[PDB]
RNA sequence: GUGAAAUGCGCAGAUACCGGGAGGAACGCCGAUGGCGAAGGCAGCCACCUGGUCCACCCGUGACGCUGAGGCGCGAAAGCGUG
RNA sequence: AGCCUACGGGCAGGCGCCGAGGGUAGGGCCCGUGACUGGGGCGAAGUCGUAACAAGGUAGCUGUACCGGAAGGUGCGGCUGGA
RNA sequence: CGCGGGGUGGAGCAGCCUGGUAGCUCGUCGGGCUCAUAACCCGAAGGUCGUCGGUUCAAAUCCGGCCCCCGCAACCA
RNA sequence: UGGAGCCAUGGGGGAAUCUGGGCGGACCACCGCCUAAGGCUAAGUACUCCGGGUGACCGAUAGCGCACCAGUACCGUGAGGG
RNA sequence: CUGGCCAGGGUGAAGCUGGGGUGAGACCCAGUGGAGGCCCGAACCGGUGGGGGAUGCAAACCCCUCGGAUGAGCUGGGGCU
RNA sequence: CUACGCAAUGGUCGUCAGCGUAGGGUUAGGCGGGACCUAAGGUGAAGCCGAAAGGCGUAGCCGAAGGGCAGCCGGUUAAUAUUCCGGCCCUUCCCGCAGGUGCGAUGGGGGGACGCUCUAGGCUAGGGGGACCGGAGCCAUGGACGAGCCCGGCCAGAAGCGCAGGGUGGGAGGUAGGCAAAUCCGCCUCCCAACAAGCUCUGCGUGGUGGGGAAGCCCGUACGGGUGACAACCCCCCGAAGCCAGGGAGCCAAGAAAAGCCUCUAAGCACAACCUGCGGGAACCCGUACCGCAAACCGACACAGGUGGGCGGGUGCAAGAGCACUCAGGCGCGCGGGAGAACCCUCGCCAAGGAACUCUGCAAGUUGGCCCCGUAACUUCGGGAGAAGGGGUGCUCCCUGGGGUGAUGAGCCCCGGGGAGCCGCAGUGAACAGGCUCUGGCGACUGUUUACCAAAAACACAGCUCUCUGCGAACUCGUAAGAGGAGGUAUAGGGAGCGACGCUUGCCCGGUGCCGGAAGGUCAAGGGGAGGGGUGCAAGCCCCGAACCGAAGCCCCGGUGAACGGCGGCCGUAACUAUAACGGUCCUAAGGUAGCGAAAUUCCUUGUCGGGUAAGUUCCGACCUGCACGAAAAGCGUAACGACCGGAGCGCUGUCUCGGCGAGGGACCCGGUGAAAUUGAACUGGCCGUGAAGAUGCGGCCUACCCGUGGCAGGACGAAAAGACCCCGUGGA
RNA sequence: GGUUUGGCACCUCGAUGUCGGCUCGUCGCAUCCUGGGGCUGAAGAAGGUCCCAAGGGUUGGGCUGUUCGCCCAUUAAAGCG
């Protein structure tokens, strides 16, 4: 039956995207954690 | 009159509709004034703040003139009476000689071709508007203002109307639709006559939808919910409140008066 | 308030009196063994729409009349439905 | 395919329509009977009150309406077959 | 059977806790009023206080034992 | 909350300029301390991404999660896990 | 907020039109018409009963059967809590 | 896509591949996005709010499967094509020339611009015929040289033409309005014109002309290449849900915005400028492979699941996107080969019986389409109705009535009516395809729900009542600003209960709640200070502190039931007996009315009678000592409706007496690949008995050669899950 | 005796599935039939009661989830554990 994951590029960018992370102070901190941790992607990879 | 239906289907055995002869000559609104994109949505910034709203036929908003002192002395011919999805009452589209057109909440009796105007001078005949003070005590009027120059706010629902009881200073005494006796400023405008389409109270929606077409979602009873949801909720197998009728929010709902006690707005009421 | 009482109302200021206001129903005297209507029934005053009926003149039609199963309408009060 | 023929034809025979009646199904009218139940009639003994007839001790009566152990009471209008 | 209320003239209730006093309405008996019965009026009689014991100077009354009456509760498998 | 002063102050009231005014644990009186409602000021102190030096520190299931192309593979929508 | 979708049948409301009827009416006939959380039934939505499956094809599935199917209908995309 | 490959990936194999290595491959002014518009919403100048972070928010800006905008038919590649090429046809910008005109906005107006259902007239897409046109060929196996059989008879196309439609009155005056600036809109007044014409804008046909063009045969790995003919390219018929489109009619629930685009004028500028022509130039950025109901997407997998839009041919069947077969096209599901056990699944048939099965006809059967007769109680007159129950149904020939298109006549399609007759067991001959009835309970009804054990009598529902709310409404969200309510205004909005409709909905304001009461009682801070204290030589500075004045709340007084709620006990009494209309007494705030009643409620209980059965703890009808109905947590009914729960019949059955046979997929044998939970170790028998009281493992006795394979499930207190019950914990929620 | 209702709380709560039916049984005898037998208030036929003896038998339905009962129709009997 219909599962949870229903891929949608626009949806993903708008939601977890870098620009989005940057607006909210919470999102900013995400980036801060990820960078400080040394992640190779601060944001979900999408094209 | 209210149209009735032979029961060729249940729900349509009780369903009754309005008598649309009144409106006639004009179905499509005035692309001029009227045309105003109306916003739907049953709630504010996020959360819903009025339960059970939503759905219901698309709806365009007719922009009516609730303050007639705009064009004092300038008369207008009642061009037509048309349907309006945003209110119980019907509306009358009128062309002023001025050339300008507006929408007035169509009073009972008013007819096409008939002429109307608003001002102190104005003749006391159904359709004209004048500051209450210049209106014969006793006559019935609708679309009344509460405070001068603030717009009509009283008696506008289909078939409603207020009556002038008497004067007393710069104030005139009105008996509002609810039966309340309130002192209203003499300068407040009011248009002579009663609202109209008074058969409105006589329509029987008929089915469960219809109620839906009017954008009214189903209303679920308290006792039917669970303790978390409502004070009446809970209890094994059907039950009686548990004392004393309350709302989902905790306040009593059978009798408890609610208007602000110390509101200055009193000292002007008596009913 | 009654036969007499009590219930009840009233010192939170009633009853009794004056002034103002709201509202609903009914129309005192005239008024009668009176009038009108087919019956039920109809009473302040004003206007509008309207039925019946009586008198006078012998003008006109020329038996065109009477009753009336059924049908149709009206029909006190109480009662019923929507407001 | 039979039998007779005066070789046209007739007869037996075969097929079909109709058909007494039998069958299935669903209706109409009438009769009988049924746990229990409604009201009725008559009662030489019971229980309860007293509604009505004399202002019958609240004039009676009446259509209707609500109520009451019961008769009945009360409201609305009506009658006189009461004053 | 486990908690608790209850048996008082013929009927129905007081009196018991704050032990020495049996009260109330009805009924029953006597007498009036009426022609007579009710109704009304006047006057009386009637109670082992369920039962056997216990405390006390004295027990309907306070304490226990069964005898009956009424009301709760008899849950989770 | 105590006998509750001292320091700060949201509300109300509301002075004085050295005969001024605060404090010395309620409050008075003595005796004494100090000058509120403007501001700045090294050093001694803290920490360790980074560089170096040591180690009765580990020695590839230990030591950092990672000695190795590891915050990777992979998992999760995601934060995150790893 | 903005788009899309719903085979084919069936029943035959109101209105009209004509006739009848009456003082006028109400009303009554046909014909026309094509209403409805109407009927049967695909797509589409659903999940009634039974069987199967139970280290499954499947962390809810398959077959048969069944409900809705112009509506309080189903559905894509864009949003909000 | 291609060339090399096969370790691994592929549930087997593998030379193959969606796999490995490598090289190619995606071409646009017109297709889709962006150098256009606005929707919800987001963001956000001003502005408001907030301890910080941050929350609001007019304009503006962003934001699209919506609006707007110029490409059709063919040809080529191993792999792209409305993109390259060919033919035909367009769009913007810039410049120049000519001819026109008050040109000119971010502003004004118009327009864009709109629902649902049903629909007219024309077309087109698409499809079926043809004696006609063009074709290679073919007469087999008894017959046919035949109007034979077989294959194909189109596409695109500017101007101009026609055929259908769509939009729209033309004038001249005034003018308080369009936040007047207007020659434009808008209103008035009056010559003209009118179920039009004219002017425009679409669609369709035609059009110079340009493409395409089979079956079969020959070559051929692949993919296709000549063939093919100078191919023909015509006539009828059916015909859209698509086009003309902004068409028409009806209806109530009353159906986006903005730009492009017309037009009006403002500043400005008129040697500007726009407008129409005609030339010559200029025209960017991103996407374009391939998969795309699936082995390439979401499901850990090449997973029987899930995934939006369009096309989706033919014959037949009443119709159809249904069903059966079938084109084009695509597939045979990435383990096979044998056997012919039990048993399992899915499937077919069955003597006699026909529910006896069983909790239950669960399951399966029966019935099934269409046409025609013909249909009951009851009813809210719609319905119940497909009630029931019957008959017809194929093929052949004769006769005959209407329609559409043609032309009134011919073929071609579309509905019919009447006669004769033929063959089978059977004519909706296969596939799709209701079993029916009677009678109860609940709920009025369509609808909604526990995604994944409940679809219901639960929720919702129209409708009824109560109650709050006079508008900066009440109420909800928020610290606030603000927002919803509502651009609504008591015929409205919130809250509550009941739950279509019919007939109704009694009595009790003692207690609780809410409503009303300018008096009293009590009552905090604060006001007030009689009077008292600590200190000082003191003036003083400090403390406590009674009277009395002091809100709401509570007390108190009164109301209120579709407010929370409640609605009696014991004795006696009437011709046999029963029973008690009546009476007595205690108590209460008042003692349950109508109507129902062993009920979705009745313990005793399978109550007692009736009914239905041969037999009936259920069911239906009654009675009423209702453990423990009862009026809006409604009461009693009710046509219709229901995959709801009960009881009966008829029909028919493998449910059953009672089982038998047959089929296919497994099971079994061979070849290939090859798991799992579980597992103290094992050399793991029966009976009595013993033992922590249920022993393969102790005792005694008995039985027993070693090892497997197909089967069955009594035991290993078999597996699984640190029992969901129970108690415990001074555990949790 | 160990089939009822219990009492006790000994193994089992890191699980010993708890009524009824169906299927398949097997055993006990305190025997329901059938076979032997003694008394009898046993004339006969039919019974009563006790003794021996399970070898084999020990029906089909209505009702209820029922076990059990009651009932219909039979039977040699419609046994209890
Ligand atoms: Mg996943
Ligand atoms: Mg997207
Ligand atoms: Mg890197
Ligand atoms: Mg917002
Ligand atoms: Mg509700
Ligand atoms: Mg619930
Ligand atoms: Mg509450
Ligand atoms: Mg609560
Ligand atoms: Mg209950
Ligand atoms: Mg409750
Ligand atoms: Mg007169
Ligand atoms: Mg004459
Ligand atoms: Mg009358
Ligand atoms: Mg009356
Ligand atoms: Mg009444
Ligand atoms: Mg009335
Ligand atoms: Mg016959
Ligand atoms: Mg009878
Ligand atoms: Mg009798
Ligand atoms: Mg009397
Ligand atoms: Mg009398
Ligand atoms: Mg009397
Ligand atoms: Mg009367
Ligand atoms: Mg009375
Ligand atoms: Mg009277
Ligand atoms: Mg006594
Ligand atoms: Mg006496
Ligand atoms: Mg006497
Ligand atoms: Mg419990
Ligand atoms: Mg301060
Ligand atoms: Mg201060
Ligand atoms: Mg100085
Ligand atoms: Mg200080
Ligand atoms: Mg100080
Ligand atoms: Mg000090
Ligand atoms: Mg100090
Ligand atoms: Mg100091
Ligand atoms: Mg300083
Ligand atoms: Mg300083
Ligand atoms: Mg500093
Ligand atoms: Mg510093
Ligand atoms: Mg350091
Ligand atoms: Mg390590
Ligand atoms: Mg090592
Ligand atoms: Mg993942
Ligand atoms: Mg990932
Ligand atoms: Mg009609
Ligand atoms: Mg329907
Ligand atoms: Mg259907
Ligand atoms: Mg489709
Ligand atoms: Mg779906
Ligand atoms: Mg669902
Ligand atoms: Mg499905
Ligand atoms: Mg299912
Ligand atoms: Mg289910
Ligand atoms: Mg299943
Ligand atoms: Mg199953
Ligand atoms: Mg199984
Ligand atoms: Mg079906
Ligand atoms: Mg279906
Ligand atoms: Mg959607
Ligand atoms: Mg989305
Ligand atoms: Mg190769
Ligand atoms: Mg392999
Ligand atoms: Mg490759
Ligand atoms: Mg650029
Ligand atoms: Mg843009
Ligand atoms: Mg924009
Ligand atoms: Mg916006
Ligand atoms: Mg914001
Ligand atoms: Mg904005
Ligand atoms: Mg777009
Ligand atoms: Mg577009
Ligand atoms: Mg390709
Ligand atoms: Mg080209
Ligand atoms: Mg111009
Ligand atoms: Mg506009
Ligand atoms: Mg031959
Ligand atoms: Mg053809
Ligand atoms: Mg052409
Ligand atoms: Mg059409
Ligand atoms: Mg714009
Ligand atoms: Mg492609
Ligand atoms: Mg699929
Ligand atoms: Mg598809
Ligand atoms: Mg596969
Ligand atoms: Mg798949
Ligand atoms: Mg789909
Ligand atoms: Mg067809
Ligand atoms: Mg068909
Ligand atoms: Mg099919
Ligand atoms: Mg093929
Ligand atoms: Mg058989
Ligand atoms: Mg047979
Ligand atoms: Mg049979
Ligand atoms: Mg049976
Ligand atoms: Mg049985
Ligand atoms: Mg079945
Ligand atoms: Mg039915
Ligand atoms: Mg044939
Ligand atoms: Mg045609
Ligand atoms: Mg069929
Ligand atoms: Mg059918
Ligand atoms: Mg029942
Ligand atoms: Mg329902
Ligand atoms: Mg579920
Ligand atoms: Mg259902
Ligand atoms: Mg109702
Ligand atoms: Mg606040
Ligand atoms: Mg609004
Ligand atoms: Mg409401
Ligand atoms: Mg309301
Ligand atoms: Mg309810
Ligand atoms: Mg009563
Ligand atoms: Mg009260
Ligand atoms: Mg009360
Ligand atoms: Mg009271
Ligand atoms: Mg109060
Ligand atoms: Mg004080
Ligand atoms: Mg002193
Ligand atoms: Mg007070
Ligand atoms: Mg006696
Ligand atoms: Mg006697
Ligand atoms: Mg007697
Ligand atoms: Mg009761
Ligand atoms: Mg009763
Ligand atoms: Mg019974
Ligand atoms: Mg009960
Ligand atoms: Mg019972
Ligand atoms: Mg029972
Ligand atoms: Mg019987
Ligand atoms: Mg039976
Ligand atoms: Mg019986
Ligand atoms: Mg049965
Ligand atoms: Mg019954
Ligand atoms: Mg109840
Ligand atoms: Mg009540
Ligand atoms: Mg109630
Ligand atoms: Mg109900
Ligand atoms: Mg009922
Ligand atoms: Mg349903
Ligand atoms: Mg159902
Ligand atoms: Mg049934
Ligand atoms: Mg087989
Ligand atoms: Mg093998
Ligand atoms: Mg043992
Ligand atoms: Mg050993
Ligand atoms: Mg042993
Ligand atoms: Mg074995
Ligand atoms: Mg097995
Ligand atoms: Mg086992
Ligand atoms: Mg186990
Ligand atoms: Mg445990
Ligand atoms: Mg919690
Ligand atoms: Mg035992
Ligand atoms: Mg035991
Ligand atoms: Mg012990
Ligand atoms: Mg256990
Ligand atoms: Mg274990
Ligand atoms: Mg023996
Ligand atoms: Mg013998």
């Amino acid at each position: 039956m219909k599962r949870t994951w229903q891929p949608n590029r626009r949806k993903r960018a708008k939601t977890h995207g870098f620009r989005a992370r940057m607006r909210t102070p919470g999102g900013r901190k995400v980036l801060k954690r990820r960078r400080q941790k040394g992640r190779w992607r601060l944001t979900p990879a999408v094209r | 009159a209210v149209k009735k239906f032979k029961p060729y289907t249940p729900s349509r055995r009780f369903m009754t509709v309005a008598d649309f002869s009144e409106i006639t000559k004009t179905e499509p609104e005035k692309s001029l004034v009227k045309p105003l994109k109306k916003t739907g949505g049953r709630n504010n910034q996020g959360r819903i703040t009025v339960r059970f709203r939503g759905g219901g036929h698309k709806r365009l908003y007719r922009i009516i003139d609730f303050k007639r002192w705009d064009k004092v002395g300038i008369p207008a011919k009642v061009a037509a009476i048309e349907y309006d999805p945003n209110r119980s009452a019907r509306i009358a589209l009128l062309h002023y000689v001025d050339g300008e057109k507006r929408y007035i909440i169509a009073p009972d009796g008013l007819q096409v071709g008939q002429q109307v105007v608003a001002g102190p001078d104005a003749p006391i005949q159904v359709g004209n508007a004048l500051p209450l003070r210049f209106i014969p005590v006793g006559t019935v009027v609708h679309a009344v203002e509460l405070e001068p120059k603030k717009g009509a706010k009283l008696a506008r629902a289909a078939g409603t109307s207020a009556q002038i009881q008497g004067r007393e200073g710069d104030y005139v005494i009105l008996r509002l639709p609810s039966g309340e006796l309130r002192k209203v400023h003499g300068e407040c405008y009011a248009t002579v006559g009663a609202v109209g389409n008074a058969d409105h109270k006589n329509i029987v929606l008929g089915k469960a939808g219809r109620s839906r077409w009017l954008g009214r979602r189903p209303h679920v009873r308290g006792a039917a919910m669970n303790p978390v949801d409502h004070p009446h909720g809970g209890g094994e197998g059907r039950a009686p409140r548990g004392r004393p009728p309350a709302s989902p929010w905790g306040w009593q709902t059978k009798g408890l008066k609610t208007r602000k006690r110390r509101k200055p707005s009193s000292r002007f009421i008596i009913a």
